[PDB]
């Protein structure tokens, strides 16, 4: 990017539906940067003093400058951003100086930087209406539902796992489970094995399968499934 | 301090790309009236994306397209996951 | 927990939206709409084998040069259904005459997005959107044989080939490279079959699949069971070649 | 009234009204019916942990719409009083309009259509019970068994239960009842219902109510000693076999 | 973004702004592409239509009220039809009543009371679909753009849809030609030609694509579909 | 549940947050004012503050007149003044037309007292922020001056006043009635009213004020009328050479 | 508590409506307009902001008149703005049907005052975040009123609202000490114009457009028309010669 002379995004957004795995796609990333690595959990931010929470702040851009080409991860925000206000019930605003902490020590008066700034939560609509626009953050990716030909990749990565009968076509078994996120469906290939010892099965085959199906995906939607049930609070 | 105003979004937008290459055949009086009320960092973010469309389609300059693809993308009050034309 | 008229970020409609993800959740319907006539199909999907094949009807008649087929939650599609007759029937007694297909479908998509709470102007009571997908079909004697589909945001379009529900995506791909202008109606049976075949669990049978017709003399007519059993019989034959 | 709407496209695609409403039935009185040749039979139970009810002073679990056809539901009895009174109007409004007496299969998808009505009207819920309606049409032998689901989609069934502990009974009724050789007497069909009530009532005998539907409008309610007289055959070939 | 504060309708942000409107102003600008130009005796109209599927029809995207007037829409289809409804409907109340027919000037701000009482009161919404009002009168040919909050204003030619906003540069350098050219309507249809190309990128313009429909004072409104407009490409 | 506050609904102190924030929309303006019972007839005062001068005096003023036997001063914002102001003349024509002869003051007060009280308990309808005090001349009663709260409840005063400097305009119509053991003014002349209430306010505010600073209304036995800049500043005159 | 500013008739602790006061910033992000009251009539002018050239010239009107002795033109959202007219247009309808000769200004700005009102204090409507300023010539001299979004009017010597709010209106202070005695209506045309230009320091980054409308009994003796031939061009040298 250096011909053309740009700015490389310093932020970005990740947040999509709860049980897409997006940690998961964190930890690829360190894989393949082979550099330092820092996942900040949310409610480590705030400590059991008023006040020690902004110098937690500058704990982990310190080392941006000390250890060059590193990676930092936030992880769930919602916990932290937002605004606010005032008339609440007014034990409010320790938290909301955290961002204000971190957004000065993101972009401040002067622009300091290096490393790649990644923010997660699982609530996007409870953020600060600031911290969803950009100048701290340039790409946005929102995690989507894999269609018929996404859903069947997904048990083609795990297809190389656990113990696939030899003809059987996981592009039917995608297909009749509905729409749901990828914690849901590593749940099929995990619970088809246990369908080894009650219903006196060698491997998992296609009837354990169709079993599943009333039973990974139907038997156990009842109440207390997220999916897509709460995008919002 | 209000939002930018639709002429004064065009001066803003040629300031950013002084440190860019193109062909300066685009007119920057047209793309700010493509802008309705945007921030000014959502004005200079939307050169962040235009350089890198052009590292995918391995442009040597930035063309008229990346900015404009770049509006189409999420940048300022645009988010589409999908197409979704019916 | 909001109004049913809020808008969603990206200009659409949250019941609008929701409703289209709706079709995938039934049965998969599919039809094809030729020269010499419109054949169309559903599944009805028996979830135990005590299930009497009479028992769910997906294909209805709005008349008899007039049908259409149903997919996905079959709750909405028995409402529109009674407009869908009431806007043909009636129509027929004004101008003594027969509708046209593609204005019959623009009376019944209109009763889509005609809900909301406490609408100004006039009394329109809804709840939510028809989240049904119906096929319209149909001939008349100046455009020929046309084939629609009504979805729940309110727009249609006509197609030659068309698969809804859990085939809106695999099996409507499909549709692309076998269809083809000259396709005669007999030949048009078996193509249907071939695809339904692929798409179900179980092997093809008149128990779990009914197919209809329309034409120009007969109009619409539904397949018997030995009538359908006799094009699988064929299908078999058309699947081992060489 | 009350304008605000309820029913609401869940993002997956469903409706919670439905959903959530379908709980009630599972959570109620079981509901199993069979249909012959010659016959029909509706079983229903009743609540065990409540005694002290008299069975003459209380109404049936089995509702009777016409003459030749009756309703026995599974789900929320405060939604069902209205499902009763409002199928036997039509079927009076209905000998008025088309001077017809009703039949099985056009009670049925009015009843189910009057519940897709409310689940399309803004301001109403849903009804959180199902109905079962068998019955012989007019001038027809043909046995019609209708289920009637609270979301307003019906099928017909030739064996088939709803309320708890149904997908038990429905796995019984697949092995041992077959449908391409109903039992054309009425003593085989009125065993069978006991044989699927033996793994839900679990040892009573005031709590099961049988309702015989039998042709030409004649009906014929088993008593208490006649329920009794064919559990205790059919456990005498129990635990001997 | 999503609904924080004016996701009531009766709700205003602290902006001075309303999101709702600006929801539904959205719907247009991700829709279909129309252009549109007039002159002194005529006016042009110019549409694209496109569909998900090479298989499927196009949806007619220009609606005829009487044979002096026409519209496009660009937006949700059957949300203009509605409105389309109440603007056939004055023309016949005034063809009835008055013996006179609709002037597009008084189409505007008829036009504009429907859809203000739905954004000033609960429980309805705006129309998200544009209208671009053509027609003639004794004073001359005449151009509004309708938005979702309801503003009409005359303006000589304008686009909405997608990429339609960048297509008036085209409209810009030639709107010293068209508005001086009379008696010529094949070249004024061929202007609005040269204008829609330039938002073309994936499909450029075809038979079934071009939608075209002129109106002027010697020729009625007429929409020109199929391979009418296949020599004006 | 932190709706609880922002509409009328029973508190768990057992009060409501709706109505306490009603009286404290009266002092956005922050216009005081006062009434006092002559002998034969009624004057009440108020002040008069023009912020721009492009305002015309003659059209601002904060005394309505509801019917020729009524008068009637509000205070707060005059969106709401106004709002019941025309809701009291209506009730004012349909009690001369159905009911009988012309409206008395405390009718008036009572029949608008028990309309808000309908909005109050309402919850889809908010209270007015104002207050609104009606003036009059009864033929039974005499001279009467009766203040409607925007809670809806009215109770009758022998020298009322308004404003966040009420409790200490209070302090001043209280004190002269304790040592004259008299709850009316024995002036029989209503002009010897006017200048009355005029130098009890101008003690009380430490101001004085001008011909455009004040609007004076004067209500005689079935008739009112507002003093004019000529009729205000000539009570002023006298008052500067009495003390 | 949290939401106080989400509907409306919900009151803030203070007393005070935010909805109301976030109407208010919707005035000052549209076209500004200006007015000018005389002895024989009013002038009202009006400053349209020119996105692009796609605009045509002068077949744009802005000002709404109602009936011929009344003018009309707003400051904030189009929408909102019209529907204030055409609410007004039926209640001047209504009122020479019963009430045969036309309604005076004074009247008219009842009408205006009161419909606002009635969005306040309901939860399912929204007031109106457009600022009108409405005139004329009524049967006894004139008067002036500007509409606020609250509801809140008085009599107004000038009236002016929008981005030049600040600058045009603080002009119209410097006309009072310029003409104390009176100004006629063919120097208020020219004087209108001039301060368009004076507020136009902050619209110099777009295209601006003059649209002026006079009413009196001098000259067009009680109808409002739009300033046009070479009335228009010649108060356009004579403002811009002192820019």
């Amino acid at each position: 990017f250096a011909t053309l002379g740009i700015d490389p995004p310093k932020g970005i957004l990740l947040y999509g539906p709860p049980g897409t795995g997006k940690t998961l796609c964190a930890r690829a990333v360190a894989n393949r940067t082979d550099a330092t690595f820092i996942r900040v959990i949310g409610s480590e931010l705030v400590q059991k003093y008023v006040g020690e929470g902004a110098r937690m702040v500058r704990e982990l851009f310190e080392m941006a400058r000390t250890k060059k080409a590193c990676i930092i991860f936030f992880d769930e925000i919602d916990a932290v951003g937002g605004a606010r206000f005032d008339d609440g019930a007014g034990g409010d605003n320790e938290v909301q100086r955290t961002m204000l902490e971190l957004i000065t020590q993101l972009d401040g008066f002067d622009p300091r930087g290096n490393i790649k700034v990644m923010f997660a939560t699982n609530r996007p609509n409870t953020l600060d209406p600031a911290l969803l626009r950009p100048g701290r953050i340039d790409r946005k990716v929102e995690f989507s539902l894999p269609d018929l030909e996404g859903r069947a990749n997904i048990f083609r990565i795990h297809s190389k796992s656990m113990s696939v009968e030899r003809g059987i076509r996981w592009e039917l078994i995608s297909r009749l489970c509905p729409n749901s996120t990828g914690a849901e469906l590593r749940s099929v290939c995990t619970e088809a094995g246990m369908f080894a010892i009650r219903a006196r099965r060698k491997v998992a085959t296609e009837k354990d399968f169709l079993k599943a199906v009333d039973k990974v995906i139907s038997g156990y939607k009842k109440f207390s499934s997220t999916s897509r049930y709460m995008q919002y609070n | 301090f209000p939002l930018p105003s639709e002429d004064s979004r065009a001066q803003i937008l040629q300031i950013h790309s002084r440190k860019m290459t193109t062909d300066d055949d685009i007119n920057w009086q047209e793309l700010a009236r493509s802008t309705d009320e945007f921030n000014g960092a959502q004005l200079k973010a939307v050169t962040v994306e235009a350089g890198m469309i052009a590292l995918r389609n391995g442009q040597s300059s930035v063309k008229h397209e990346d900015f404009v693809e770049g509006i189409s993308e999420v940048q300022a009050r645009k988010s589409k996951s999908v197409s979704f034309y019916a | 927990d909001r109004g049913v008229s809020t808008f969603s970020p990206e200009g659409r409609l949250f019941q609008v939206e929701y409703s289209l993800e709706a079709i995938k959740l039934g049965s998969t319907a599919i039809g094809i709409a030729t020269k010499e006539g419109v054949v169309l199909g559903v599944e009805k999907r028996a979830t135990s084998p005590l299930l009497e094949s009479d028992s769910i009807e997906k294909i209805v008649e709005i008349d008899r040069h007039i049908g259409c087929a149903m997919s996905g939650l079959t709750a909405d599609a028995r409402s529109m259904i009674e407009h869908a007759r009431t806007a043909a029937v009636t129509h027929n007694l004004y101008y003594d005459e027969d509708i046209n297909v593609e204005s019959l479908t623009q009376s019944v998509c209109d009763l889509a997005l005609r809900f909301g709470e406490g609408a100004s102007g006039e009394e329109r009571l809804m709840s939510r959107p028809f989240g049904v997908a119906l096929l319209i079909a149909g001939h008349d004697a100046d455009d020929g044989y046309q084939l629609f589909h009504a979805e729940p945001s309110g727009t249609f379009y006509r197609y030659n080939a068309k698969a809804i529900g859990s085939g809106s995506e695999g099996a409507q791909a499909e549709l692309l490279n076998e269809w083809h202008s000259s396709l005669t109606l007999k030949e048009a049976e078996l193509l249907v079959l071939k695809i339904l075949k692929q798409v179900m669990e179980e092997k093809l049978d008149e128990n779990n699949a009914q197919l209809s017709c329309i034409t120009k003399q007969d109009g619409f007519k539904i397949y018997d069971n030995e009538k359908t059993a006799e094009l699988i019989k064929e299908l078999k034959e058309k699947e081992a070649a060489e | 009234g009350y304008d605000r709407a309820l029913s609401i496209f869940s993002p997956d695609g469903h409706i919670f009204q439905v959903e959530y409403a379908l709980e009630a039935v599972k959570r109620g009185t079981c509901a199993v019916g069979v249909k012959g040749k010659n016959c029909v039979v509706l079983g229903c139970e009743r609540r065990s942990t409540l005694k002290l009810q008299d069975t003459r002073i209380t109404p049936s679990k089995v509702s009777k719409i016409d003459s030749h056809v009756v309703l026995s539901f599974s789900g929320l009895n405060a939604d069902s009083r209205i499902l009763i009174e409002k199928a036997r109007v039509e079927a009076q409004s209905h000998r008025l309009t088309l001077e017809d007496p009703v039949t099985v299969e056009y009670l049925t998808r009015y009843v189910a259509g009057v519940q897709q009505r409310y689940t399309q009207s803004g301001g109403v819920r849903p009804f959180g019970v199902s109905t079962l309606i068998a019955g012989f049409d007019p001038r027809d032998d043909e046995p019609k068994l209708y289920q009637t689901e609270p979301s307003g989609i019906y099928s017909s069934w030739s064996a088939q239960t709803i309320g708890r502990n149904s997908k038990t009974v429905r796995e019984f009724l697949e092995k041992n009842y077959d449908r391409k050789e109903p039992p054309a007497t009425v003593e085989e069909c009125v065993k069978l219902t006991v044989r699927s009530l033996l793994e839900v009532v679990q040892t009573g005998a005031k709590n099961i109510e049988i309702t015989v539907v039998k042709p030409d409008s004649d009906i014929v309610a088993l008593s208490s000693e006649e329920i009794n007289q064919y559990v205790t055959q059919i456990e005498q070939e129990k635990q001997e076999q | 973004f999503r609904n924080n504060y004016d996701g009531d309708t009766v709700t205003f942000s602290p902006t001075g702004r309303l999101f709702q409107v600006e929801y539904a102003l959205e719907a247009i600008k991700q829709g279909s592409v129309t252009v549109g130009l007039r002159s002194n005796t005529h006016a042009v109209l110019v549409a694209l239509k496109r569909n998900a599927d090479e298989l499927s029809s196009y949806q007619k995207k220009i609606i005829k009220c009487d044979e002096h007037m026409g519209l496009s829409l660009a937006g949700l289809a059957p949300d203009a039809r509605v409105l389309s409804n109440y603007l056939r409907q004055q023309c016949n109340y005034s063809s009835l009543v008055f013996n006179r027919k609709l002037a597009v000037e008084r189409a505007g701000h008829l036009l504009c009371d429907k859809a203000q009482k739905n954004t000033q009161s609960y429980g309805g919404r705006p129309y998200g679909v544009g209208l671009l009002i053509i027609g003639y009168d004794k004073s001359g040919a005449h151009l509004l753009e309708f938005q979702p909050s309801g503003n009409v204003t005359e303006l000589y030619g304008t686009a909405i849809g997608a990429r339609s906003q960048g297509a008036k540069t085209y409209l810009e350098r030639t709107l010293d030609t068209f508005i001086k050219i009379d008696g010529n309507p094949d070249e004024l249809i061929k202007a609005g030609v040269e204008a829609i190309s330039q938002s073309l990128r994936d499909e450029s313009l075809t038979v079934d694509n071009l939608s075209i429909a002129i109106v002027g004072k010697d020729t009625p409104f007429t929409i020109y579909d199929g391979e009418a407009v296949a020599k004006y490409i | 549940a932190g709706y609880d506050r922002h509409i009328t609904i029973f508190s768990p102190e057992g009060r409501l947050y709706q109505v306490e924030y009603a009286f404290k929309a009266t002092n956005q303006t922050n216009i005081n004012s006062l009434a006092v019972r002559g002998k034969d007839c009624t004057v009440v005062i108020s002040q008069k503050k023009v912020p721009d001068k492009l305002l015309d005096p003659t059209t601002v003023s904060y005394i309505f007149c509801i019917s020729r036997t009524i008068g009637m001063v509000v205070n707060g914002p005059i969106p709401d003044a106004r709002n019941a102001a025309l809701r009291a003349k209506a009730e004012a024509a349909e009690f001369r037309y159905k009911y009988g002869y012309d409206m008395p003051c405390d009718v008036l007060a009572k029949r608008m007292a028990n309309l808000s009280q309908i909005y109050t308990q309402r919850a889809y309808m908010r209270p007015l922020g104002v207050i609104l005090t009606f003036v009059s001349v009864d033929e039974e009663l005499g001279p009467s001056i009766y203040k409607t709260d925007p809670a809806g409840y009215y109770v009758g005063y022998k020298a009322t006043a308004t404003g966040p400097k009420q409790q200490e305009i209070t302090t001043n119509l209280e004190n002269h009635f304790k040592k004259s053991k008299i709850d009316h003014i024995n002036e029989e002349s209503w002009e010897k009213v006017v200048e009355f209430a005029i130098t009890h306010m101008i003690d009380a505010l430490g101001t004085e004020f001008s011909k455009n600073d004040l609007e004076v209304g004067v209500a005689t036995k079935d008739k009112f009328f507002t003093l004019s800049a000529e009729n205000i500043e000539e009570r002023l005159v006298a008052i500067a050479e009495q003390d | 508590g949290t939401g106080y500013d989400l509907s409306n008739s919900v009151f803030s602790p203070d007393g005070r409506n935010f909805q109301v006061e976030y109407a208010v910033k919707a005035v000052e992000n549209g076209t500004t307009s200006i007015g000018i009251k005389c002895n024989d009539g009013v002038v009202f002018a009006v400053e349209k902001l020119i996105t692009s050239k796609l605009l045509v010239p002068q077949k744009n009107v802005k000002i709404q008149v109602v009936d011929r002795h009344i003018g009309c033109v707003y400051s904030g959202l189009i929408p909102d703005g019209r529907h204030l007219v055409n609410r007004g247009r039926e209640e001047a309808a209504s009122f020479k049907k019963l009430y045969k000769t036309p309604i005076p200004i004074p009247a008219f700005a009842d009408r205006l005052g009161q419909y606002v009102q009635a969005h306040t204090l309901y939860n399912s409507v929204r007031p109106f975040g457009v600022s009108t300023i409405f005139g004329g010539v009524d049967k006894n001299g004139a008067h002036l009123y500007m509409l606020e979004p609250s509801g809140s009017y008085w009599g107004y010597k000038g009236a002016a609202t929008g981005k030049g709010r600040q600058s045009a209106k603080a002009e119209l202070e410097k006309l009072v000490d310029h003409h104390p005695e009176g100004l006629s209506a063919r120097e208020a045309v020219k004087q209108a114009a001039k301060i368009i230009y004076l507020a136009h320091e902050d619209n110099k980054e777009k295209d601006f457009e003059l649209e002026i409308s006079w009413c009196s009994l001098s000259e067009t003796n009680g109808l409002h028309k739009f300033v046009k031939g070479d009335l228009l061009q010649e108060a356009i040298d004579f403002a811009q010669k002192e820019i």
